[PDB]
């Protein structure tokens, strides 16, 4: 629908050496625009959002504020004593909605499970388990981080996500279409797969159809992910049997393309 | 709770002969982060590969994306070879050149 | 018993309610106009009532209370004014402290686009109050410290070149000269009220106080002593309360100030005669402008009453900032052309010397040579503009910033591309603006514009910090500020950035640009380089950037320009790390 602004934060409590014990990803809708660690310290942008014109002192607000969380993650730590390794996840931002208003997101994970929220009415953090509890009032606890989070969800994110969406459109509505392949291998005996292909497309947003005589031949068995730059990398398998393979194409849809583009066998 | 990583192998471009490209290690889905990823070709661990930024998903599984840059021929075979905490040895996945 | 009567009838009621409306524009910069003209109506008829009767409710409360407690019926809403919100929550004066904290030294707000002449004149003509007022409005939430005294100014001569240009014959070659003439006097006006506000709030009346005494000796040189620290007293309570946000307070005691100078004229200055027989607001403005006085035609040395007399130690002692007063004084009268932050840099050494020569032995000896370490400190200042300015003319305007950008990312580069780019932007105008003046007037105007750039800095940094050389530079000493940045070498514990396959990551939007968007992009590109190699040479840098140009030229006219960009930005790294020697 709307595209959102979300960090993805994690902290550990052992890191392997020289590896960071917290770090953040910020992406807008599928690309990421923000990256930071407690190694180096500050955040940097990502991609071609170096690029981006943008104003004096946005990445130092940026980086002023992903080391509050910081803190604040690496307290929780201290807050459960228990004996670990924990995991800390968070999942915090906004998403732009109708009239001019923004619906935020604070979600918090413990070592693979959702635990916590923090309550944007209400300035507070809350859950059910023990540990939600201790993190949750050592955090309440702190001067200023319940209205530090409020001030970061409420004004900053959605500030940050209109500002992106001007400044940054190019890269937002950046479209490249696939490139695409049909190919067929055997497989059990008596059958063959073949498998279509889509390389280097953005949006991430695609579908693989296969047809034969140009009906519904059965979509197949997908899989999907990303390339370095962001763009996107798809793939669908389909079984039919030896000596059939010529018989099928596979239909690709995607908003690089100005019409479903029909792939044909290669040999 | 843990989780066991998926792991595919693709290019970035249709794959030529002698054509410069880049080869993708894809591994998601996995809890907790700590996990060792190596490229191979021919069985030897590749020294040039570089990767993305450790993240996530909604589910609050990991993934991460490691990559090379590669000159496929006829010859060569490519491969990830990846561990992690829920594996009791390496997993090796080769490169299929994009025929499953 | 009542202050807000009293400013009512000091200032009248069109100067009170134009201040009231700077002061709601200044405090909640991003609402809207119609609102404020709502509050700014509502208080003035509630002023109103106070004259009628100075005792009905509420008429008795403080200024901050009353105004402070409008705000907060709508700077409530968190989504729009953010960690402001946090400050309705306490109580005066802390509620009052909040808010100047929270005065937005950057508010990302909409160029003001000027429209054409004719559309201009109709809306004039259609409504010249709501006009004029738009006018305040837009200047205050843009300059939060804007000397608010001075705005009323502004917005007279604003209204003048209106009435007099729109019935002009040629009327864009009568109004847009003047409409420009007032932007750009309103931005140099903005910063250096900025950089007074700095040094009552974040080092006291005494630096403050230095600095005007200094200023008002080089202007009014034949005063006597007694005379400038009264001045002195004044106009540090004024900028005091427009700094503290007491725009009525300020104004008021402002009027009161330019009243007792014109009434003493023969006490401070031979060049304050027609200035005194101005209207109210164009009196004050002239005499703030007024050309220096001629100084007395035979001035002893310094060296009788501050070096060979005795009794320095013994005069000093019993008034230590009288005595360095005297003496900046007597210094500042006899050097009009001195830039009153270098002379600061001579009293702060002077004071250096006396604590501890009349703690020593024989303090005669130990301070006899005290103004020859006043040489180094002219020395320093003038060879600094000197090769400045021939590195200026040599380069030129564009490639002056540039060599700037990358002298200032090798000390600061903590700090983001666009905040360098800015900053290199407006150091690079000390060049154009300085270093076109006479050869003697170079170094004042240059150490006094530098001030101003290096604190709007300053109070940006304190915000949001990154550097503690920074730190260190900004909070150290006023009036060390620019000698202290420009001591600044290339910060060794940057941790440099790596190069990786995505160091150059386009798309084909940037070969719509136009070449002066393409600049910005180059800019941010030598930005970037630099930060992955601090101590990379001119030669290096070019040799970089020139392969930076090439990429972006081939893959713009290609055939497949998304693809060109994949395809070749991996090799503009690595063509890039050899012409860095890695
Ligand atoms: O200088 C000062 C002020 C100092 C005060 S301060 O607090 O100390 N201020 C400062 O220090 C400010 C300094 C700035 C700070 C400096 C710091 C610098 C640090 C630099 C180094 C460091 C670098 C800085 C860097 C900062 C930084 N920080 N970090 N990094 N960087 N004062 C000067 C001297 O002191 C005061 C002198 O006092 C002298 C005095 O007393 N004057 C009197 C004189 C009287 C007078 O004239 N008063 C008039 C009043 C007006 C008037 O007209 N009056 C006349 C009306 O009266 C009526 C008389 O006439 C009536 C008449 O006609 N007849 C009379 C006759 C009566 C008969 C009496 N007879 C006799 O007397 C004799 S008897 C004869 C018989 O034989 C009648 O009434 O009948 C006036 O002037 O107002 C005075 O009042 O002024």
């Amino acid at each position: 629908s709307h595209l959102s602004l979300l960090y993805h934060l994690t902290a550990v409590s052992s890191p392997a050496p020289g590896t960071p014990a917290f770090w953040v990803s910020g992406w807008l809708g599928p690309q990421q625009y923000l990256s930071y660690n407690s190694l180096r310290g500050e955040a940097e942008p990502c991609g071609a959002w170096v690029w981006e014109n943008q104003v004096s002192w946005y990445w130092e607000k940026e980086t002023t504020d992903l080391r509050i969380k910081e803190k604040l993650f690496l307290e929780a730590f201290k807050a459960l004593g228990g004996k670990g390794p924990y995991t800390l996840q968070g999942l915090l931002g906004c998403e732009l909605g109708p009239d001019n208003t923004s619906v935020p997101t604070a979600k918090f994970a413990l070592n693979g499970e959702e635990f916590m929220n923090f309550d944007l009415k209400q300035g507070t953090w809350g859950g059910d388990w023990p540990e939600a509890l201790a993190i949750s009032q050592r955090w309440q606890q702190q001067d200023k981080a319940a209205n530090k989070e409020l001030t970061f969800l409420l004004f900053s994110c959605p500030h940050r996500l209109r500002e992106h969406l001007e400044r940054g459109r190019g890269n937002l509505e950046w479209k490249e279409p696939p490139s695409m392949r049909l190919k067929a291998r055997p497989s059990s005996p008596g059958f063959s797969v073949l498998t279509c292909s889509a390389f280097s497309f953005y949006p991430p947003e695609l579908q693989l159809r296969f047809l034969r005589n140009g009906l519904a031949a059965g979509t197949g068995q997908g899989d999907f992910g990303p390339n370095s730059d962001g763009s996107f990398h798809a793939s669908s398998s389909l079984t039919v049997k030896s000596g059939d393979e010529h018989h099928y194409c596979c239909i690709v849809q995607h908003a690089g393309l100005a019409q479903p583009l029909r792939v044909e066998l290669e040999s | 709770i843990q989780r066991t990583p998926k792991i595919q192998v693709y290019s970035r471009h249709p794959a030529e002969n002698g054509k410069s490209n880049f080869l993708n290690c894809y591994v998601s889905g996995f809890h907790p982060s700590d996990i060792e990823v190596d490229l191979l070709k021919n069985g030897e661990r590749i020294e040039k590969v570089e990767h993305s930024d450790l993240s996530f998903s909604k589910d609050w599984s990991f993934y991460l994306l490691y990559y090379t840059e590669f000159t496929p021929t006829e010859k060569d075979e490519y491969a990830c070879r990846v561990n992690h905490v829920t594996l009791s040895q390496p997993k090796i996945v080769k490169w299929d050149r994009d025929m499953h | 018993k009542s202050e807000v009567a009293h400013r009512f009838k000091d200032l009248g009621e069109e100067n009170f309610k134009a201040l009231v409306l700077i002061a709601f524009a200044q405090y909640l910069q991003q609402c809207p106009f119609e609102d404020h003209v709502k509050l700014v109506n509502e208080v003035t008829e509630f002023a109103k009532t106070c004259v009628a009767d100075e005792s009905a409710e509420n008429c008795d409360k403080s200024l901050h209370t009353l105004f402070g407690d409008k705000l907060c019926t709508v700077a409530t809403l968190r989504e729009t004014y953010g960690e402001m919100a946090d400050c309705c929550a306490k109580q005066e004066p802390e509620r009052n402290e909040c808010f100047l904290q929270h005065k937005d030294d950057n508010p990302n707000l909409p160029r003001l686009v000027r429209p054409e002449v004719d559309v201009m004149c109709t809306a004039f003509h259609d409504n010249e109050e709501t006009f004029l007022k738009k006018y305040l409005y837009e200047i205050a939430r843009r300059h939060p410290y804007f000397y608010a005294p001075e705005l009323l100014f502004f917005a007279k001569r604003y209204k003048a070149a209106f009435t007099e240009c729109c019935q002009a014959a040629d009327k864009a070659a009568c109004l847009l000269p003047k409409l420009d003439e007032l932007r750009d006097e309103g931005k140099a006006s903005s910063a250096k009220q900025r950089l007074k506000c700095a040094s009552l709030q974040k080092f006291g009346e005494r630096a403050f106080k230095a600095w005007a005494v200094a200023r008002l000796s080089q202007r009014f040189p034949k005063a006597e002593f007694a005379e400038v620290s009264k001045l002195v007293t004044d106009l540090t309570k004024v900028h005091t309360e427009c700094c503290h946000g007491d725009l009525l307070e300020c104004a008021d005691d402002r009027a009161d100030l330019a009243k007792y100078i014109c009434e003493n004229q023969d006490s401070i200055s031979s060049k304050l005669k027609e200035c005194c027989e101005k209207p109210l607001l164009e009196k004050s403005h002239c005499i703030a402008e007024v050309e220096n006085d001629e100084m007395p035609a035979d001035l002893p040395s310094l060296a009788a009453d501050f070096v060979e007399s005795k009794d320095v130690c013994k005069n000093y002692a019993e008034a230590k900032d009288v005595f360095l007063g005297m003496f900046l004084y007597e210094y500042a009268r006899r050097h009009p052309d001195y830039s009153v932050v270098l002379l600061l840099r001579l009293a702060k050494t002077y004071e250096t010397t006396l604590e501890k020569c009349c703690a020593a032995a024989d303090p005669h000896e130990c301070y006899a040579k005290v103004f020859d370490e006043f040489k180094p400190l002219v020395e320093e200042p003038q060879n600094l503009i000197k090769q400045n300015c021939e590195l200026f003319e040599q380069l030129g305007e564009y490639k002056f910033q540039n060599a700037l950008l990358v002298r200032y990312t090798k000390k600061v580069p903590q700090m983001s591309a666009p905040t360098l780019v800015e900053v290199s932007r407006n150091l690079g105008k000390v060049g154009s603006k300085c270093c076109k003046h006479p050869e003697a007037k170079r170094m004042p105007c240059a150490e006094d514009y530098l001030s101003v750039v290096l604190n709007q800095l300053c109070v940006l940094h304190e915000k949001t910090p990154v550097s503690d050389r920074v730190t260190k530079c900004c909070t150290e000493s006023l009036v060390n500020r620019r000698p202290c940045f420009s001591a600044l070498e290339v910060d060794e514990t940057y941790v440099p950035k790596e190069f990786n396959a995505g160091t150059f990551t386009f798309h084909a939007d940037i070969c719509t640009l136009s070449e002066k968007e393409r600049q910005i992009k180059k800019q941010t590109a030598l930005v970037e380089l630099v930060k992955h190699k601090p101590k990379a040479t001119k030669e290096q840098l070019k040799a970089a950037m020139d392969d930076f140009a090439a990429f972006v030229e081939k893959c713009c006219k290609a055939d497949d320009k998304e693809t060109c960009f994949a395809e070749e930005g991996k090799k503009l790294v690595a063509a890039s790390q050899a012409a860095l020697g890695l």
